[PDB]
Protein backbone atom coordinates (compact mmCIF):
# COMPACT_ATOMS: atom_id res chain seq x y z
CA UNK A 1 0.00 0.00 0.00
CA UNK A 2 3.33 2.15 -0.04
CA UNK A 3 2.64 5.61 -2.56
CA UNK A 4 5.59 5.47 -4.57
CA UNK A 5 7.62 7.67 -7.07
CA UNK A 6 9.34 6.20 -10.04
CA UNK A 7 12.02 7.84 -12.11
CA UNK A 8 12.23 7.29 -16.07
CA UNK A 9 9.81 4.40 -16.46
CA UNK A 10 10.17 3.04 -19.85
CA UNK A 11 6.97 2.51 -21.50
CA UNK A 12 6.70 0.04 -24.45
CA UNK A 13 3.56 -1.16 -26.72
CA UNK A 14 2.72 -4.71 -27.74
CA UNK A 15 1.46 -5.77 -30.78
CA UNK A 16 2.02 -9.45 -31.16
CA UNK A 17 1.73 -11.84 -28.39
CA UNK A 18 2.89 -15.66 -28.67
CA UNK A 19 0.76 -17.72 -31.00
CA UNK A 20 1.42 -14.88 -33.63
CA UNK A 21 -2.20 -13.10 -32.90
CA UNK A 22 -1.99 -9.20 -33.31
CA UNK A 23 -3.02 -8.19 -29.49
CA UNK A 24 -2.22 -4.61 -27.48
CA UNK A 25 -0.84 -4.45 -24.46
CA UNK A 26 1.32 -1.46 -23.26
CA UNK A 27 4.78 -3.15 -21.16
CA UNK A 28 6.83 -0.92 -18.36
CA UNK A 29 10.16 -1.49 -17.57
CA UNK A 30 12.75 0.00 -14.88
CA UNK A 31 16.01 -1.18 -17.39
CA UNK A 32 19.16 -1.74 -15.00
CA UNK A 33 21.12 1.03 -13.83
CA UNK A 34 20.46 4.36 -13.17
CA UNK A 35 21.24 5.92 -15.99
CA UNK A 36 18.84 8.47 -17.56
CA UNK A 37 17.65 8.86 -14.47
CA UNK A 38 16.24 5.73 -13.63
CA UNK A 39 15.26 4.80 -10.20
CA UNK A 40 12.42 4.49 -7.76
CA UNK A 41 11.53 6.84 -4.40
CA UNK A 42 9.01 5.87 -1.95
CA UNK A 43 6.78 9.29 -0.73
CA UNK A 44 5.91 10.59 2.34
CA UNK A 45 2.61 11.54 3.11
CA UNK A 46 3.88 15.03 3.97
CA UNK A 47 3.43 16.03 -0.03
CA UNK A 48 0.75 17.46 -1.88
CA UNK A 49 1.49 14.68 -4.47
CA UNK A 50 0.71 11.98 -2.38
CA UNK A 51 -2.49 13.98 -1.19
CA UNK A 52 -3.12 14.19 -5.19
CA UNK A 53 -2.63 10.73 -5.78
CA UNK A 54 -4.70 8.91 -2.74
CA UNK A 55 -7.35 11.94 -3.37
CA UNK A 56 -7.15 10.73 -7.07
CA UNK A 57 -7.78 7.64 -5.55
CA UNK A 58 -10.84 8.31 -3.05
CA UNK A 59 -12.65 9.71 -5.95
CA UNK A 60 -11.98 7.06 -9.07
CA UNK A 61 -13.97 4.65 -5.50
CA UNK A 62 -16.42 7.03 -5.11
CA UNK A 63 -17.62 7.97 -8.42
CA UNK A 64 -16.91 4.90 -9.90
CA UNK A 65 -19.28 3.50 -11.98
CA UNK A 66 -17.63 0.10 -12.49
CA UNK A 67 -19.77 -3.23 -12.14
CA UNK A 68 -19.82 -3.82 -7.93
CA UNK A 69 -17.96 -6.99 -6.95
CA UNK A 70 -18.60 -9.32 -3.43
CA UNK A 71 -21.47 -10.39 -5.31
CA UNK A 72 -22.20 -12.13 -1.95
CA UNK A 73 -23.71 -9.24 -0.48
CA UNK A 74 -24.07 -10.53 3.22
CA UNK A 75 -20.53 -11.41 3.48
CA UNK A 76 -19.72 -8.04 4.87
CA UNK A 77 -21.07 -8.14 8.73
CA UNK A 78 -18.71 -4.54 9.58
CA UNK A 79 -16.10 -4.66 12.00
CA UNK A 80 -18.21 -7.36 13.54
CA UNK B 1 -60.04 18.68 26.38
CA UNK B 2 -62.50 15.72 27.75
CA UNK B 3 -63.04 17.61 31.09
CA UNK B 4 -62.96 21.29 31.08
CA UNK B 5 -63.43 23.33 34.12
CA UNK B 6 -67.35 24.96 34.29
CA UNK B 7 -69.03 22.45 35.28
CA UNK B 8 -71.70 22.74 37.92
CA UNK B 9 -70.60 22.94 41.85
CA UNK B 10 -71.82 19.68 43.73
CA UNK B 11 -74.09 20.61 46.21
CA UNK B 12 -74.69 17.99 48.86
CA UNK B 13 -78.13 19.01 49.93
CA UNK B 14 -79.25 18.68 46.29
CA UNK B 15 -77.60 15.64 46.26
CA UNK B 16 -79.35 13.90 48.74
CA UNK B 17 -82.59 16.04 48.80
CA UNK B 18 -83.72 16.27 44.96
CA UNK B 19 -86.18 14.32 43.67
CA UNK B 20 -84.70 13.47 40.33
CA UNK B 21 -80.95 13.78 42.07
CA UNK B 22 -78.78 14.66 39.89
CA UNK B 23 -74.85 13.29 40.61
CA UNK B 24 -71.81 12.22 39.08
CA UNK B 25 -73.60 9.06 38.85
CA UNK B 26 -76.31 9.06 37.95
CA UNK B 27 -75.76 10.66 34.19
CA UNK B 28 -72.77 9.49 32.65
CA UNK B 29 -70.96 9.00 29.11
CA UNK B 30 -69.10 5.56 28.40
CA UNK B 31 -65.67 6.89 27.52
CA UNK B 32 -63.30 5.30 24.80
CA UNK B 33 -59.95 4.74 26.57
CA UNK B 34 -58.35 8.36 25.35
CA UNK B 35 -54.76 7.70 25.74
CA UNK B 36 -51.91 5.80 27.46
CA UNK B 37 -48.00 6.40 28.43
CA UNK B 38 -45.95 4.01 26.99
CA UNK B 39 -42.45 2.63 28.90
CA UNK B 40 -39.75 3.72 26.38
CA UNK B 41 -38.77 0.38 26.07
CA UNK B 42 -42.25 -1.05 24.90
CA UNK B 43 -42.38 2.13 22.45
CA UNK B 44 -38.71 1.04 20.74
CA UNK B 45 -39.98 -2.44 20.50
CA UNK B 46 -43.11 -1.23 19.25
CA UNK B 47 -40.87 0.11 16.77
CA UNK B 48 -38.56 -3.02 16.05
CA UNK B 49 -41.91 -4.73 16.00
CA UNK B 50 -44.17 -3.12 13.36
CA UNK B 51 -40.82 -2.53 11.23
CA UNK B 52 -39.80 -5.96 10.45
CA UNK B 53 -43.94 -6.58 10.66
CA UNK B 54 -44.32 -4.71 7.32
CA UNK B 55 -40.93 -5.08 5.43
CA UNK B 56 -42.26 -7.12 2.22
CA UNK B 57 -39.80 -7.07 -0.69
CA UNK B 58 -42.14 -7.20 -3.14
CA UNK B 59 -43.90 -4.19 -2.36
CA UNK B 60 -40.50 -2.49 -2.49
CA UNK B 61 -39.18 -3.74 -5.74
CA UNK B 62 -42.21 -3.46 -7.80
CA UNK B 63 -43.27 -5.26 -11.42
CA UNK B 64 -42.50 -4.87 -14.01
CA UNK B 65 -39.34 -2.95 -12.99
CA UNK B 66 -37.93 -5.30 -10.88
CA UNK B 67 -37.70 -7.87 -13.82
CA UNK B 68 -34.56 -5.83 -15.27
CA UNK B 69 -32.34 -6.07 -12.18
CA UNK B 70 -28.90 -7.94 -11.96
CA UNK B 71 -28.49 -9.49 -8.01
CA UNK B 72 -26.14 -7.10 -7.13
CA UNK B 73 -28.34 -4.24 -7.90
CA UNK B 74 -31.75 -5.77 -6.94
CA UNK B 75 -30.03 -6.18 -3.37
CA UNK B 76 -28.14 -3.01 -3.00
CA UNK B 77 -32.29 -1.39 -3.85
CA UNK B 78 -33.32 -3.54 -1.16
CA UNK B 79 -30.81 -2.83 0.99
CA UNK B 80 -32.30 0.45 2.87
CA UNK B 81 -35.86 1.77 3.69
CA UNK B 82 -37.44 3.40 6.07
CA UNK B 83 -40.76 3.59 7.99
CA UNK B 84 -42.93 6.35 9.86
CA UNK B 85 -45.52 5.19 12.44
CA UNK B 86 -46.69 8.17 13.95
CA UNK B 87 -48.08 6.19 17.04
CA UNK B 88 -50.64 9.37 18.00
CA UNK B 89 -52.88 7.91 15.80
CA UNK B 90 -53.03 4.21 17.74
CA UNK B 91 -56.15 3.40 19.28
CA UNK B 92 -55.66 4.13 21.94
CA UNK B 93 -53.13 7.06 21.43
CA UNK B 94 -49.69 6.62 22.87
CA UNK B 95 -47.97 9.70 24.32
CA UNK B 96 -44.81 10.33 24.83
CA UNK B 97 -42.93 11.08 28.08
CA UNK B 98 -39.61 11.11 29.45
CA UNK B 99 -36.73 13.89 31.02
CA UNK B 100 -34.69 14.79 28.63
CA UNK B 101 -30.60 14.42 28.76
CA UNK B 102 -27.52 14.81 26.51
CA UNK B 103 -25.16 12.05 26.58
CA UNK B 104 -21.90 12.37 26.61
CA UNK B 105 -21.14 8.87 25.33
CA UNK B 106 -22.42 10.99 21.88
CA UNK B 107 -23.62 14.27 22.20
CA UNK B 108 -26.73 12.82 20.68
CA UNK B 109 -29.96 14.25 22.99
CA UNK B 110 -32.13 11.16 24.24
CA UNK B 111 -35.21 10.72 25.74
CA UNK B 112 -34.66 8.69 29.46
CA UNK B 113 -36.47 7.00 31.81
CA UNK B 114 -37.17 4.00 34.59
CA UNK B 115 -37.00 1.67 31.51
CA UNK B 116 -34.67 2.87 29.38
CA UNK B 117 -33.93 5.72 26.89
CA UNK B 118 -34.68 6.48 23.05
CA UNK B 119 -32.84 9.04 20.80
CA UNK B 120 -34.73 11.82 19.83
CA UNK B 121 -34.51 15.11 17.67
CA UNK B 122 -35.76 18.30 18.84
CA UNK B 123 -36.85 21.00 17.11
CA UNK B 124 -37.33 24.47 18.43
CA UNK B 125 -39.78 25.66 16.04
CA UNK B 126 -39.81 25.25 11.99
CA UNK B 127 -36.05 25.90 10.74
CA UNK B 128 -34.84 26.65 13.82
CA UNK B 129 -32.49 24.37 15.57
CA UNK B 130 -32.49 23.71 19.38
CA UNK B 131 -30.00 26.41 20.92
CA UNK B 132 -30.30 26.33 24.72
CA UNK B 133 -28.57 24.26 27.18
CA UNK B 134 -30.74 24.65 29.63
CA UNK B 135 -33.65 22.25 28.46
CA UNK B 136 -31.41 19.32 30.11
CA UNK B 137 -32.85 17.55 32.74
CA UNK B 138 -36.63 18.79 32.11
CA UNK B 139 -39.66 16.49 31.64
CA UNK B 140 -40.46 16.73 28.42
CA UNK B 141 -44.41 15.28 27.38
CA UNK B 142 -45.20 15.14 23.63
CA UNK B 143 -48.48 13.46 22.06
CA UNK B 144 -47.95 14.66 18.32
CA UNK B 145 -44.77 13.24 17.36
CA UNK B 146 -43.07 10.89 14.66
CA UNK B 147 -41.42 7.62 15.28
CA UNK B 148 -39.26 6.80 12.58
CA UNK B 149 -37.83 3.63 11.49
CA UNK B 150 -34.45 3.55 9.32
CA UNK B 151 -34.18 -0.60 8.54
CA UNK B 152 -30.97 -1.85 7.36
CA UNK B 153 -30.98 -5.24 5.68
CA UNK B 154 -27.89 -7.29 3.58
CA UNK B 155 -30.02 -9.34 1.57
CA UNK B 156 -29.01 -11.77 -1.04
CA UNK B 157 -31.97 -12.35 -2.96
CA UNK B 158 -30.94 -13.29 -6.85
CA UNK B 159 -33.72 -12.18 -9.02
CA UNK B 160 -37.07 -11.14 -8.80
CA UNK B 161 -38.30 -14.34 -8.37
CA UNK B 162 -36.86 -15.20 -5.12
CA UNK B 163 -38.44 -12.25 -3.29
CA UNK B 164 -41.29 -14.57 -2.17
CA UNK B 165 -38.60 -16.84 -0.57
CA UNK B 166 -37.68 -16.42 3.29
CA UNK B 167 -33.89 -17.69 3.54
CA UNK B 168 -32.17 -14.83 1.96
CA UNK B 169 -32.36 -11.95 4.62
CA UNK B 170 -28.90 -12.83 5.99
CA UNK B 171 -28.82 -9.65 8.25
CA UNK B 172 -31.59 -7.48 9.71
CA UNK B 173 -31.20 -4.12 11.34
CA UNK B 174 -33.27 -1.44 12.74
CA UNK B 175 -32.09 2.09 14.20
CA UNK B 176 -35.53 3.81 15.78
CA UNK B 177 -35.61 6.93 17.09
CA UNK B 178 -38.01 9.49 17.51
CA UNK B 179 -38.61 13.55 16.29
CA UNK B 180 -40.65 16.28 17.03
CA UNK B 181 -41.30 20.45 17.66
CA UNK B 182 -40.34 21.74 20.78
CA UNK B 183 -43.75 23.70 19.97
CA UNK B 184 -45.68 20.94 20.20
CA UNK B 185 -44.35 19.55 23.76
CA UNK B 186 -45.09 20.45 26.82
CA UNK B 187 -41.71 21.47 29.61
CA UNK B 188 -42.00 20.47 32.82
CA UNK B 189 -39.19 21.12 35.70
CA UNK B 190 -38.71 18.01 38.12
CA UNK B 191 -38.82 18.74 41.72
CA UNK B 192 -35.99 18.87 43.61
CA UNK B 193 -36.53 16.32 46.87
CA UNK B 194 -38.02 17.04 49.83
CA UNK B 195 -39.02 15.93 53.28
CA UNK B 196 -16.11 30.58 43.19
CA UNK B 197 -16.91 30.89 39.96
CA UNK B 198 -16.07 32.87 37.05
CA UNK B 199 -17.55 33.38 33.60
CA UNK B 200 -17.37 34.85 29.80
CA UNK B 201 -19.27 35.42 26.52
CA UNK B 202 -18.13 34.70 23.24
CA UNK B 203 -19.58 34.35 19.55
CA UNK B 204 -19.04 31.12 17.63
CA UNK B 205 -18.24 31.44 13.93
CA UNK B 206 -18.23 28.28 12.61
CA UNK B 207 -18.18 24.67 14.27
CA UNK B 208 -16.17 21.15 13.30
CA UNK B 209 -17.43 18.22 12.49
CA UNK B 210 -18.34 15.65 15.68
CA UNK B 211 -16.11 12.67 15.11
CA UNK B 212 -13.19 10.60 16.38
CA UNK B 213 -10.14 12.11 16.69
CA UNK B 214 -6.61 11.30 18.09
CA UNK B 215 -4.75 13.97 19.95
CA UNK B 216 -0.69 15.77 19.87
CA UNK B 217 1.29 15.18 22.91
CA UNK B 218 0.88 17.45 25.64
CA UNK B 219 2.61 20.83 25.30
CA UNK B 220 4.47 22.07 28.66
CA UNK B 221 3.20 18.66 31.05
CA UNK B 222 3.55 15.12 30.92
CA UNK B 223 3.60 13.48 27.42
CA UNK B 224 0.93 10.92 27.55
CA UNK B 225 0.69 9.93 23.77
CA UNK B 226 -3.15 9.67 22.98
CA UNK B 227 -5.70 7.54 21.59
CA UNK B 228 -8.32 7.70 18.83
CA UNK B 229 -11.66 9.59 20.95
CA UNK B 230 -14.92 11.44 19.94
CA UNK B 231 -14.44 15.37 20.14
CA UNK B 232 -15.03 18.45 18.07
CA UNK B 233 -13.99 21.93 18.60
CA UNK B 234 -15.46 25.35 17.88
CA UNK B 235 -14.04 28.33 16.45
CA UNK B 236 -15.40 31.34 18.57
CA UNK B 237 -14.46 35.01 19.42
CA UNK B 238 -14.51 36.42 23.07
CA UNK B 239 -16.86 38.92 23.88
CA UNK B 240 -15.65 41.11 27.23
CA UNK B 241 -13.37 39.97 29.83
CA UNK B 242 -13.84 37.41 32.45
CA UNK B 243 -16.52 38.03 34.68
CA UNK B 244 -17.21 37.04 38.77
CA UNK B 245 -20.05 34.97 40.47
CA UNK B 246 -21.51 38.35 41.84
CA UNK B 247 -24.96 36.87 43.83
CA UNK B 248 -27.86 37.19 41.60
CA UNK B 249 -25.74 38.04 38.59
CA UNK B 250 -22.22 38.06 36.76
CA UNK B 251 -20.05 40.85 37.77
CA UNK B 252 -18.62 43.15 35.16
CA UNK B 253 -15.86 42.19 33.08
CA UNK B 254 -11.71 42.13 34.63
CA UNK B 255 -9.63 44.41 31.84
CA UNK B 256 -9.22 42.34 28.68
CA UNK B 257 -6.74 43.34 25.73
CA UNK B 258 -8.42 44.60 22.49
CA UNK B 259 -5.65 42.20 20.24
CA UNK B 260 -8.08 40.35 17.86
CA UNK B 261 -5.94 37.36 18.54
CA UNK B 262 -6.92 37.62 22.28
CA UNK B 263 -10.44 37.64 21.20
CA UNK B 264 -10.28 34.70 18.49
CA UNK B 265 -10.04 30.81 20.37
CA UNK B 266 -10.72 27.79 19.47
CA UNK B 267 -12.75 25.96 22.36
CA UNK B 268 -12.07 21.97 22.00
CA UNK B 269 -14.71 19.24 23.25
CA UNK B 270 -13.59 16.12 24.42
CA UNK B 271 -14.67 13.76 26.80
CA UNK B 272 -17.79 13.72 29.07
CA UNK B 273 -17.98 17.35 27.44
CA UNK B 274 -18.97 16.09 24.08
CA UNK B 275 -22.37 16.36 25.47
CA UNK B 276 -22.94 20.27 24.58
CA UNK B 277 -22.37 19.53 20.41
CA UNK B 278 -26.23 19.46 20.09
CA UNK B 279 -26.78 22.67 21.80
CA UNK B 280 -24.08 24.55 20.13
CA UNK B 281 -24.97 26.54 16.81
CA UNK B 282 -23.25 29.07 14.82
CA UNK B 283 -23.97 32.90 14.72
CA UNK B 284 -25.24 33.55 18.99
CA UNK B 285 -23.39 34.50 21.54
CA UNK B 286 -22.88 31.46 24.72
CA UNK B 287 -21.77 32.76 28.49
CA UNK B 288 -19.77 30.06 29.19
CA UNK B 289 -19.07 29.44 32.57
CA UNK B 290 -16.57 27.68 34.70
CA UNK B 291 -17.29 27.03 38.56
CA UNK B 292 -14.40 27.39 41.05
CA UNK B 293 -11.71 29.32 42.41
CA UNK B 294 -11.69 32.53 40.22
CA UNK B 295 -8.02 32.17 38.39
CA UNK B 296 -6.02 34.35 35.63
CA UNK B 297 -5.43 32.79 32.82
CA UNK B 298 -8.48 30.76 32.75
CA UNK B 299 -10.17 31.97 29.93
CA UNK B 300 -7.49 34.55 28.53
CA UNK B 301 -5.79 31.29 27.19
CA UNK B 302 -4.75 27.96 27.29
CA UNK B 303 -0.66 28.77 27.66
CA UNK B 304 -0.09 25.69 30.22
CA UNK B 305 -2.28 23.21 31.96
CA UNK B 306 -2.17 19.87 32.61
CA UNK B 307 -2.34 17.24 30.28
CA UNK B 308 -3.96 19.85 27.90
CA UNK B 309 -4.04 18.20 24.27
CA UNK B 310 -4.74 19.77 20.76
CA UNK B 311 -5.93 17.66 18.19
CA UNK B 312 -3.58 17.12 14.97
CA UNK B 313 -5.54 19.27 12.71
CA UNK B 314 -5.27 22.22 15.44
CA UNK B 315 -1.84 21.30 16.94
CA UNK B 316 0.44 24.28 17.66
CA UNK B 317 -2.26 27.03 17.40
CA UNK B 318 -2.42 30.21 20.19
CA UNK B 319 -5.35 30.32 21.08
CA UNK B 320 -6.70 26.84 21.94
CA UNK B 321 -9.04 26.16 25.03
CA UNK B 322 -9.76 22.69 26.96
CA UNK B 323 -13.05 22.99 28.67
CA UNK B 324 -13.44 20.77 31.33
CA UNK B 325 -15.71 18.33 31.97
CA UNK B 326 -17.68 19.93 34.82
CA UNK B 327 -17.71 23.38 33.10
CA UNK B 328 -21.28 24.58 31.95
CA UNK B 329 -22.65 26.95 28.82
CA UNK B 330 -25.63 29.48 28.96
CA UNK B 331 -27.45 30.65 26.21
CA UNK B 332 -27.82 34.46 25.90
CA UNK B 333 -29.99 36.48 23.98
CA UNK B 334 -29.89 40.00 26.23
CA UNK B 335 -30.83 42.54 24.22
CA UNK B 336 -27.52 44.38 24.39
CA UNK B 337 -26.57 41.73 21.82
CA UNK B 338 -29.24 41.87 19.24
CA UNK B 339 -27.28 43.73 16.73
CA UNK B 340 -24.65 41.19 16.18
CA UNK B 341 -27.48 38.30 16.52
CA UNK B 342 -29.15 39.87 13.54
CA UNK B 343 -26.55 37.58 11.37
CA UNK B 344 -29.42 34.64 12.80
CA UNK B 345 -32.70 34.14 11.54
CA UNK B 346 -30.44 33.68 8.31
CA UNK B 347 -28.12 30.76 7.18
CA UNK B 348 -25.59 31.33 4.86
CA UNK B 349 -25.69 29.71 1.23
CA UNK B 350 -23.26 30.08 -1.64
CA UNK B 351 -24.36 30.52 -5.19
CA UNK B 352 -25.07 27.90 -7.91
CA UNK B 353 -22.39 29.66 -9.47
CA UNK B 354 -19.76 28.93 -6.49
CA UNK B 355 -21.26 25.13 -6.92
CA UNK B 356 -21.89 23.40 -10.24
CA UNK B 357 -18.63 24.69 -12.19
CA UNK B 358 -15.53 23.88 -12.83
CA UNK B 359 -14.04 27.12 -11.67
CA UNK B 360 -12.27 25.55 -8.55
CA UNK B 361 -11.67 21.69 -7.26
CA UNK B 362 -10.57 22.62 -3.72
CA UNK B 363 -13.09 24.67 -1.97
CA UNK B 364 -16.13 24.31 0.27
CA UNK B 365 -19.93 24.85 0.16
CA UNK B 366 -23.17 25.33 1.95
CA UNK B 367 -26.51 24.78 1.19
CA UNK B 368 -30.05 24.02 1.54
CA UNK B 369 -31.63 20.94 0.43
CA UNK B 370 -34.77 18.60 0.40
CA UNK B 371 -33.24 15.21 0.08
CA UNK B 372 -35.02 13.40 -3.02
CA UNK B 373 -33.61 9.82 -1.95
CA UNK B 374 -30.90 7.86 0.32
CA UNK B 375 -29.22 4.29 -0.80
CA UNK B 376 -26.06 2.79 -0.24
CA UNK B 377 -23.19 2.66 -1.80
CA UNK B 378 -21.41 -0.48 -3.06
CA UNK B 379 -17.73 0.53 -4.64
CA UNK B 380 -16.43 2.57 -1.34
CA UNK B 381 -18.46 0.02 0.61
CA UNK B 382 -17.15 -3.30 -0.01
CA UNK B 383 -15.89 -3.71 -4.27
CA UNK B 384 -12.78 -1.21 -3.30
Amino acid sequence: GSFLRIYSLHTKLQSMNSENQTMLSLEFHLHGGTSYGRGIRVLPESNSDVDQLKKDLESANLTANQHSDVICQSEPDDSF
Amino acid sequence: LLAPPGSPVRNAHNEILEEPHHCPLQKYTRLQTPSSFPTLATLKEEGQRKAWASFDPKALLPLPEASYLPSCQLNRRLAWSWLCLLPSAFCPAQVLLGVLVASSHKGCLQLRDQSGSLPCLLLAKHSQPLSDPRLIGCLVRAERFQLIVERDVRSSFPSWKELSMPGFIQKQQARVYVQFFLADALILPVPRPCLLGQSRLFLLCHKEALMKRNFCVPPGASPEVPKPALSFYVLGSWLGGTQRKEGTGWGLPEPQGNDDNDQKVHLIFFGSSVRWFEFLHPGQVYRLIAPGPATPMLFEKDGSSCISRRPLELAGCASCLTVQDNWTLELESSQDIQDVLDANKSLPESSLTDLLSDNFTDSLVSFSAEILSRTLCEPLVASL
